[PDB]
């Protein structure tokens, strides 16, 4: 019965929320290390006609 | 280092007027979040010591602890950033004004540097 | 295409089906020993064909089917050598195992754990087939240790008897003394020849030094129960008579002689190791026959007979006659 | 997880190295080059220090 | 219980430093270490001398 | 098992450390609480600082 | 890397907000889920590393250790479920909190781009283990065991902090990447010798190196089952990981510096293997076997060759799994007999056949039976040592023979013979214990199918 | 359930404590004999005969038939050395020295 | 099979004798291989053809990754970290490729030894001598680097080897 099993089963959602938050934080921290994107001498590439960034 | 005797420094200013030229810390700064976590822990310990339901005894008191910790942490972060900015500024100024003590090292390539090789046997 | 490889791999593969079915319903019924005996007989009649092809032509093949791992310049893969020795020994071993299992269906009739006993015999046979057909040193070591563990488990079959456990631990101790030399040989071959594969070892060793051959001789003496490391074989009679008939009589104990046979191209280029092999075989056969001459237990007498025959086999190895030693095996 | 580990893509680049080695050995055998070279770097680009002892 | 306690925990409180204990401890705890150190040091010095002199014939020695 | 592990290895680091620290603790903390001796030591200490550090 | 760290942190509020009768189920389920997430890290490259951010990186040396650390927690919870039945809910939650904090510290330790962060977490792991040992311990010697465990580690690791701050003051960085790329040789000097000693001794004392291994038997015997599991499986490998990370700056000083430690380890494996032959306690025997294995790992790391490093990594993983399984089996016997003495309960194969099968498989894996990864590491290290010197083969063979001897001695003494007559409280083995042994043993035989996953960065 | 006074102690030096130790280990005073008071930590523990367990009577009704021991009896310091699975000291028909000479 | 290059993995023409029965007795090998063909090779071929047509119904491609050449360690500054990183990655890739070249040569040697049978000591001199050259080169380039190997240490080893060679040549010429 909803609104009753939630009071006992609300705890289960916490570990999963932590995982998605950690993935988001990993991507957010990744966003700050783009100083050499498409500037490495090995993977120096010309952009596609509809490409702004080689990787995200 | 010792910046106590630094010239043009006011005796009891927490944040000088020249500190306002630096970007302020964001409200979502991880250090501010850690200060809020410290305030939450203080509230939980206060609940536990007084023999009260730890999680849900006083919501107003826990909110006050978190808010006070966040406020003081924000101002402390501002002062810390200003002090580190001063350190870097003085460093760069001194390096600029004393060229003879910091010469440009003649750049050298590894193909013409002889390094001893120690075999692993 | 070339049914030689398909049949030779099929025999070894079908030898393992009852092990997979050991968790099925047939393992809990009294038809399991007959099932395993039928499987062994079918494997024997199947393996009779590659021997026939070799007899007609002389077919020789190497099968490197699965690549397990590669460390730098060294590549390790599951490789099977299907030469004269393998295609001649497999039918004989399968025939003997089939006969011994049919005998055990009668001998071990009142033993509550007969399905387990039969399963163990199958496990030992599988390990011995792994040992015989191995093409590199790591696989042959796998079989080398598997047969030893099966010997330990089958000797101490009646685990309530102190002497059976003592004999099993004795066999383990002597086999580990041999394993020391085995590991020494493996290390030497990997360090110098840069391979555990037999082909590369045969190419890069025209004048094989003393150390790897001495390690191989130590391993062979340990597993074939030569004079230095002999006493474990007579003590291995604590196990059931079918175990003493299969493992410690005709199939397991010839493993050291077979190992020396497998490395015969390097053995003939060394004269001191051949001399040591000859002396060891002679002293072993004499001492074991002299022990046998006055024993009262029949199983002990026949075990000492087996040890003396192994000594004669290693004498034949010492006089540079490996194929004759294989025929005697 | 075992199935996932079994089917992990080759980020260690083993078959890539196999293909590179295959093409290099094809090129060198055909052109008469002696396979692998003893020096990893071309001696023209190393400036050794003159001893004058 | 007495057997296990005497074998494990009653040893040190009854220990007394004596010439016998001192000499046996020194021997059994120091002698093997220096013996093996001497053996391995001599072997490795010999091998290094042979390598420097170039007469060791390390052909096909790729993995170490 | 016994001679090395349970006796001599135990004697070398841990038992020796414990014995030395306990003896030093006993020596340091065994003071009768008389200001006579304390200020006599202070006088001795003051004299040493004047004559040994300059 | 935060996709693993954040769920581990969220394990704490979930545990503390759980129902009084649902802590174990939730903790086990979410720990298993966290472990599944950790599996993604195994994919590794032949190039530099998996540099997630400035703070954390992953490598094929750190990935298997992280996977083992994440996998161990559900097993520890399963083992601890039994003896904590009569405990209050708050104290059980505190125990689970200690385990979670230890996992978090280990996870952050194994990534650790910067060396002072590595030291801080490597020392932070010391507190939860100490609390577990000295709080939930059965005997009265747990206090002395905890004191030994604390003070050996701290005495070893205090000079390491001074060495690290000196290295950063001189070089300018402690980030492992810069340290590796800007490495410079160490001149044979007394100051460099003492810097080498300060860098090495902290990891040596936790291996444990022979002669500095006294704390380990006490700590392992007096700890609860979960503490013994974690100490034998993960906490011993911290020293090996640290040595592998730090020996990059100790060259060429290591060539002659290593001799005292090489001799100590080579003789101490024989010494501890022989000690295992005369032991009246299961836990002490398992602990001394761990000491022998870690001494051989020390030899591998000191030899400092690619085969040495691969063998050391494989042996670390295999030993962790095997020692955890052996400790769990010993605990299953102890919870029935309450004695912890080998000779009391005998002939248990007649009463518990499946547990006897588990005993046999664990003993065979400890015996290094091929093609188990235990023998893979053993053989790689033996070959590397033989290339180092052909005379090591004698000691290696002696160690192998004695190892087989005491492994089968431990199996035969407890499983074979005649049952003790007066012991009549030996109940059938529960499904929990059988599942614990199965989850210990199946990963080993699955990993032997893909040995490249545990062979380290030099594969 | 075992008390503090029931554990092994230090080497006995007086006849009274010798008798007390003999009573503790459930044997006669005339049959009690500790190890020599050397540096090694035997302390107060009877020095039983070095006879093996294999040569004990196989027809007595031992409480432990496999180990051939009786409940409450003093245990030899090296019991795990003589467990019928290891070194035994059973007399042989031929003397040790003659056997050594013949074998050598 | 086109799945591998025949030039990288050379094989002799594999000349085989022809059946020359000297007696009227029918040998069992031919009958057994015929029944083996009928009962094994035909269903296997049918299943393979079915699977191959199912694969041809859905065809897609994958490509070999090409890597550009970058400056090596010999032309990097003392404390320049970016070029050092690029050169180290390139050197590691070259090390892997060299290892696989040695693997190819070893496979050739093993195949020759197995194929030539009893006359391998004479008929496989070419593979043995190629392996001798490749092993000598590989040994010179990477031996004794240790666990913590890098391009800088390999360059130092090459530098000392060239210094020794130059000194020996000067001493021999000026002898
Ligand atoms: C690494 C950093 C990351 C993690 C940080 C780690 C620390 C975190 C927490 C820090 C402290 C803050 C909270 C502690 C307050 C103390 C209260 C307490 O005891 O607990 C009782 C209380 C439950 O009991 P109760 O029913 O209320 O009444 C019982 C009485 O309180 C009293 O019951 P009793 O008196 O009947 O029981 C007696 C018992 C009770 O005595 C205690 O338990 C005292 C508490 C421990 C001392 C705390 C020290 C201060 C912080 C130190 C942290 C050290 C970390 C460093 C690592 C080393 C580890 C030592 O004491 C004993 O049994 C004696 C033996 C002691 C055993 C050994 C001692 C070891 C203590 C070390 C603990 C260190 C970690 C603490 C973790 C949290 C523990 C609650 O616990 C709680 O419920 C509060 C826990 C936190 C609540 C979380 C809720 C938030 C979740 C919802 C939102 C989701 C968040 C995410 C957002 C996004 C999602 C959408
Ligand atoms: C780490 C991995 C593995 C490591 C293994 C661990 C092994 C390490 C531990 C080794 C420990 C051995 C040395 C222990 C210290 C000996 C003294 C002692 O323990 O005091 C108790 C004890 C003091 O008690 P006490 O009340 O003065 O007299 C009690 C005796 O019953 C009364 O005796 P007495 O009055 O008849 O004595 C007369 C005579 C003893 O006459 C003799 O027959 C022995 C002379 C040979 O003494 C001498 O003449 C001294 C020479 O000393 C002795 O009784 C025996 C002292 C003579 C033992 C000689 C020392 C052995 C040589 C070892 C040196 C080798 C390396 C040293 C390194 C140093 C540079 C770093
Ligand atoms: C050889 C090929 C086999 C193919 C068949 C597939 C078999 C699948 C087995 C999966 C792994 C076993 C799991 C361990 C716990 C067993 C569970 C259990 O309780 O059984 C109850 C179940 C029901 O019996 P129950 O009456 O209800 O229970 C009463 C008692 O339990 C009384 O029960 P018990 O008296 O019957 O004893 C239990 C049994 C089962 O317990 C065990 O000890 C089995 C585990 C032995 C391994 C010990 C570690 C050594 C390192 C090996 C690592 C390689 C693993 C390969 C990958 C594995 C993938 C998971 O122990 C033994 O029978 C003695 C084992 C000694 C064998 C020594 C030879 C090992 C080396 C051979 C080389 C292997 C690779 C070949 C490479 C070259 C050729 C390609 O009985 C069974 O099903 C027995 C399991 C089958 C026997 C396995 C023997 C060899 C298989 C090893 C792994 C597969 C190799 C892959 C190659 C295939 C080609
Ligand atoms: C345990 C951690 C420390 C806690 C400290 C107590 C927290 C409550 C205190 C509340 C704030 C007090 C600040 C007072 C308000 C104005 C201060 C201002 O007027 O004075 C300035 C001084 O500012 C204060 O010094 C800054 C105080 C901030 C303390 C935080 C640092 C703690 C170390 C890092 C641990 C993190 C703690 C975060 C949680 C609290 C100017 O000083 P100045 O006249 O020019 O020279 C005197 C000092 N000299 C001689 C050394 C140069
Ligand atoms: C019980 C009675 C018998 C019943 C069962 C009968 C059936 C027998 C089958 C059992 C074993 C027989 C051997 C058959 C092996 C075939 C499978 C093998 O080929 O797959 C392996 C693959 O196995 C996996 O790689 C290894 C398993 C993963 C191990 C991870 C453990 C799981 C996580 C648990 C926690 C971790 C704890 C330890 C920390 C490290 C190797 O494959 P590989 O040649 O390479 O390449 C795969 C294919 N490619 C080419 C497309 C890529
Ligand atoms: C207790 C359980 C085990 C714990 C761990 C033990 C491991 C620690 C051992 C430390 C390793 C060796 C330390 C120094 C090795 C350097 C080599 C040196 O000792 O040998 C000779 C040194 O000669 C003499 O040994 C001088 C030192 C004498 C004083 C040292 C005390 C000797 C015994 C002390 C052992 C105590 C260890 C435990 C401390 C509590 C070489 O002569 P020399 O060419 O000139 O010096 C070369 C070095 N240079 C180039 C920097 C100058
Ligand atoms: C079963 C019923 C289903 C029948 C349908 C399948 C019919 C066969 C088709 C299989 C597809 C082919 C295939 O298996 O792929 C190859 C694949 C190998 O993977 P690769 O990537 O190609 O190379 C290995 C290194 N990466 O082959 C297989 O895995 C199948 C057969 C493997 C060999 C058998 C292994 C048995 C022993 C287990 C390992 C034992 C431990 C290791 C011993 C080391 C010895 C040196
Ligand atoms: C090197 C070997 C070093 C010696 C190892 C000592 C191991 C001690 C621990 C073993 C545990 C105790 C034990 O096993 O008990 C002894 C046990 C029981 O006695 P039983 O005769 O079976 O009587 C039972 C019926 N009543 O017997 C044994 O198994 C002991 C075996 C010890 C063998 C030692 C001799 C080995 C010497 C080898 C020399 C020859 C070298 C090889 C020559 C090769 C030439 C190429
Ligand atoms: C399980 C217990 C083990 C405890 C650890 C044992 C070894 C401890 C390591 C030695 C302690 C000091 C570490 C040095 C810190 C690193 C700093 C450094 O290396 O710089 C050296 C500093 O070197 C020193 O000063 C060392 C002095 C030693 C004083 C402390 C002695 C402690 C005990 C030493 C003997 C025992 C060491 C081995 C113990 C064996 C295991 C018990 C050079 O200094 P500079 O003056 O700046 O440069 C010289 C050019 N001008």
């Amino acid at each position: 019965n909803v609104l009753q099993i939630v009071r006992d089963h609300w705890v289960h959602i916490l570990v999963p929320v932590g995982f998605v938050f950690g993935c988001y934080l990993d991507r957010r921290s990744d966003e700050k290390l783009t100083a050499f994107r498409n500037k490495s001498l090995l993977f120096k590439r010309e952009l596609r006609p509809n490409e702004e960034v080689t990787w995200k | 280092t010792m910046m106590s005797g630094r010239p043009g420094r006011v005796p009891l200013q927490f944040l000088p007027n020249e500190a306002r030229s630096l970007p302020p810390p964001k409200l979502t700064d991880p250090r501010l979040v850690y200060m809020g976590f410290l305030g939450y822990c203080s509230g939980l310990i206060d609940n536990a010591i007084r023999r009260r339901p730890v999680v849900s005894a006083g919501l107003h008191r826990q909110l006050l602890y978190v808010t006070s910790f966040v406020f003081f942490g924000y101002y402390l972060l501002k002062r810390q950033d200003y002090m580190y900015a001063l350190r870097d500024h003085d460093m760069f100024a001194y390096v600029k004004s004393h060229p003879e003590d910091f010469p440009e090292k003649d750049k050298k390539t590894y193909g013409e540097i002889l390094e001893e090789f120690h075999p692993v046997r | 295409m070339n049914p030689f490889a398909s049949l030779t791999l099929t025999t070894l593969t079908i030898l393992t089906i009852p092990i997979m079915m050991s968790n099925s319903n047939i393992y809990k019924t009294n038809l399991y020993p007959n099932y395993v005996k039928t499987t062994v007989s079918y494997a024997f009649t199947l393996s009779l064909v590659p021997l026939l092809m070799f007899m007609h032509t002389g077919q020789e093949m190497i099968i490197s089917n699965w690549h397990w791992m590669t460390l730098q310049t060294v590549e390790l893969s599951l490789s099977f050598k299907m030469d004269y020795f393998s295609v001649m020994f497999i039918p004989v071993a399968l025939f003997v195992t089939w006969s011994i299992m049919e005998f055990s269906m009668w001998y071990m009739h009142s033993d509550p754990f007969i399905n387990r006993f039969f399963k163990y015999l199958l496990l030992f046979l599988i390990t011995m087939m792994i040992l015989v057909t191995a093409n590199n040193l790591f696989q042959l070591f796998i079989g080398w240790e598997g047969v030893g563990i099966m010997s330990f488990l089958l000797i101490g079959w009646w685990h309530g008897r102190t002497d059976a456990n003592t004999a099993a631990l004795q066999a383990i101790l002597y086999n580990r003394i041999g394993d020391i030399g085995f590991v020494l040989s493996m290390a030497w071959f990997l360090t110098h020849s840069n391979a555990w594969d037999l082909q590369q070892i045969f190419m890069l060793n025209n004048e094989c030094p003393n150390m790897p051959l001495i390690g191989l001789l130590l391993a062979a003496a340990g597993k074939s129960a030569q004079f230095g490391l002999h006493p474990w074989l007579p003590s291995a009679m604590e196990g059931p008579t079918p175990v003493s008939a299969l493992l410690h009589s005709s199939t397991m104990v010839v493993a050291g002689v077979f190992l020396l046979i497998r490395f015969y191209p390097l053995m003939e280029t060394n004269k001191l190791v051949q001399t040591m092999t000859l002396c060891l075989g002679a002293i072993t056969t004499l001492f074991t026959a002299l022990c046998a001459i006055t024993q009262n237990d029949i199983k002990k007498i026949v075990a000492f007979s087996t040890s003396s025959q192994l000594g004669l086999m290693m004498v034949t190895i010492g006089i540079n006659q490996p194929h004759l030693a294989f025929l005697h095996i | 997880g075992s199935t996932f580990v079994a089917y992990l893509p080759d980020y260690r680049m083993q078959e890539w190295a196999r293909r590179e080695a295959e093409r290099l050995v094809k090129y060198r055998e055909a052109n008469g080059l002696p396979l692998m070279e003893s020096n990893c770097f071309d001696p023209n680009k190393i400036q050794l220090p003159e001893d004058e002892d | 219980i007495r057997w296990t306690y005497a074998r494990s925990a009653n040893i040190y409180p009854n220990f007394r430093p004596t010439p016998k204990t001192s000499l046996l401890g020194a021997l059994f705890g120091i002698g093997p270490l220096f013996f093996w150190y001497y053996v391995f040091k001599t072997d490795r010095d010999k091998k290094e001398k042979l390598i420097q002199e170039g007469k060791l014939d390390q052909t096909f020695n790729i993995s170490y | 098992s016994s001679l090395l592990d349970l006796i001599w290895l135990e004697t070398i680091l841990p038992k020796t450390t414990s014995f030395i620290q306990m003896k030093m603790s006993i020596m340091v903390s065994n003071q009768k609480g008389l200001i006579k001796l304390y200020f006599l030591s202070f006088l001795i200490t003051i004299m040493i600082s004047m004559t040994l550090f300059n | 890397m935060l996709k693993i760290i954040i769920p581990t942190t969220m394990l704490l509020p979930m545990t503390w907000m759980s129902k009084h009768n649902m802590i174990w189920i939730n903790a086990t389920v979410h720990s298993l889920l966290i472990s599944l997430i950790s599996l993604s890290l195994l994919n590794q490259l032949g190039e530099n590393s998996l540099n997630f951010s400035l703070t954390f990186f992953s490598d094929s040396l750190s990935a298997p250790l992280l996977v083992l650390t994440t996998w161990l927690l559900p097993l520890m919870l399963m083992a601890s479920q039994s003896h904590l039945s009569k405990e209050t809910t708050t104290r059980k939650k505190l125990y689970i909190t200690m385990l979670i904090l230890l996992q978090l510290f280990l996870i952050m330790t194994f990534t650790a781009t910067e060396l002072i962060l590595f030291y801080i977490l490597f020392e932070a792991t010391l507190v939860p283990t100490l609390i577990i040992i000295t709080r939930w311990g059965n005997q009265t010697e747990r206090l002395n065991a905890g004191l030994y465990f604390l003070f050996y580690t701290l005495a070893g690791s205090l000079p390491l902090l001074v060495a690290l701050v000196y290295i950063q003051n001189t070089t300018g960085s402690l980030n492992f990447l810069i340290i590796h790329y800007w490495s410079h040789p160490l001149s044979n000097s007394w100051s460099n010798i003492f810097m080498w000693l300060a860098c090495i001794m902290a990891f040596m004392v936790k291996m444990p190196l022979y002669g500095l291994h006294l704390w380990l038997p006490k700590a392992h015997v007096e700890a609860p089952i979960a503490g013994s599991m974690v100490l034998a499986a993960v906490l011993l490998k911290l020293g090996g990981y640290g040595m592998m990370r730090i020996t990059t700056i100790l060259n060429p000083l290591t060539n002659y510096m290593a001799y005292p430690f090489l001799m100590l380890s080579m003789w101490g494996m024989i010494m501890t293997s022989s000690i295992c032959l005369r032991q009246t306690d299961l836990k002490s025997l398992i602990a001394y076997s761990s000491v022998s294995h870690m001494a051989l790992v020390i030899v591998a790391i000191m030899i400092q060759t690619p085969w040495s490093f691969m063998g050391a990594t494989a042996l670390m993983i295999a030993h962790g799994l095997t020692s955890s399984m052996l400790f769990c089996l010993a605990n299953t016997n102890y919870e029935r007999v309450h004695s912890r003495t080998m000779i009391l309960a005998r002939g248990l194969q007649t009463l518990l056949p499946l547990m006897a099968t588990w005993w046999l498989v664990a003993s065979l894996t400890n015996l290094a039976l091929p093609p188990s990864i235990n023998l893979i590491g053993e053989l790689f290290i033996i070959t590397a040592s033989f290339s180092w010197s052909n005379i090591t083969i004698i000691l290696m063979g002696m160690n192998m023979m004695i190892t087989a001897l005491y492994s089968l001695y431990m199996l035969i003494t407890t499983q074979r013979g005649k049952y003790t007559h007066h012991i009549n409280n030996i109940k059938p083995s529960f499904t929990r214990e059988n599942a614990l042994m199965a989850l210990h043993i199946l990963p080993l035989l699955l990993l032997t199918l893909n040995p490249k996953m545990i062979l380290g960065p030099l594969y | 359930h075992v008390t503090k006074d029931m554990f092994p102690g230090p080497y006995p030096k007086t006849p009274e404590e010798r008798a007390a130790a003999a009573k503790k280990y459930n044997m006669r005073v005339e049959d009690y004999e500790p190890y020599p008071d050397d540096g090694m930590g035997y302390g107060d523990y009877p020095k039983l005969p070095d006879r093996s367990q294999q040569e004990r009577d196989p027809w007595y009704d031992w409480d432990h038939p496999d180990l051939r021991l009786n409940w409450g009896e003093p245990i030899h310091w090296d019991l795990d050395m003589y467990i019928r699975n290891r070194v035994d000291t059973s007399p042989t028909p031929v003397s040790w020295n003659t056997m050594c000479k013949h074998l050598f | 099979p086109d799945s591998w290059d025949k030039d990288v993995y050379p094989e002799p023409p594999r000349r085989t004798p022809a059946p020359a029965p000297q007696t009227s007795l029918p040998n069992p090998v031919t009958y057994l291989t015929k029944i083996f063909d009928l009962l094994v090779d035909r269903p296997v071929t049918l299943a393979r053809e079915f699977i191959e047509q199912q694969h041809a119904k859905n065809r897609y491609y994958y490509y070999h990754r090409e890597f550009r050449r970058v400056p090596d360690i010999t032309e990097c500054e003392e404390k320049d970290i970016l070029c050092m990183f690029e050169a180290e990655m390139q050197w590691r890739r070259d090390y892997k490729v060299d290892q696989e070249i040695v693997n190819i040569i070893q496979e050739r040697l093993k195949a020759c030894q197995q194929r030539e049978g009893e006359s391998y000591r004479q008929n496989c001199a070419k593979e043995l001598e190629q392996f001798t050259q490749v092993s000598k080169a590989f040994q010179d380039r990477y031996s004794d680097l240790g666990a913590h190997y890098s391009a800088r240490k390999c360059l130092a080893k090459q530098k000392q080897r060239m210094l020794a060679e130059r000194k020996a040549a000067k001493e021999a010429a000026a002898a």
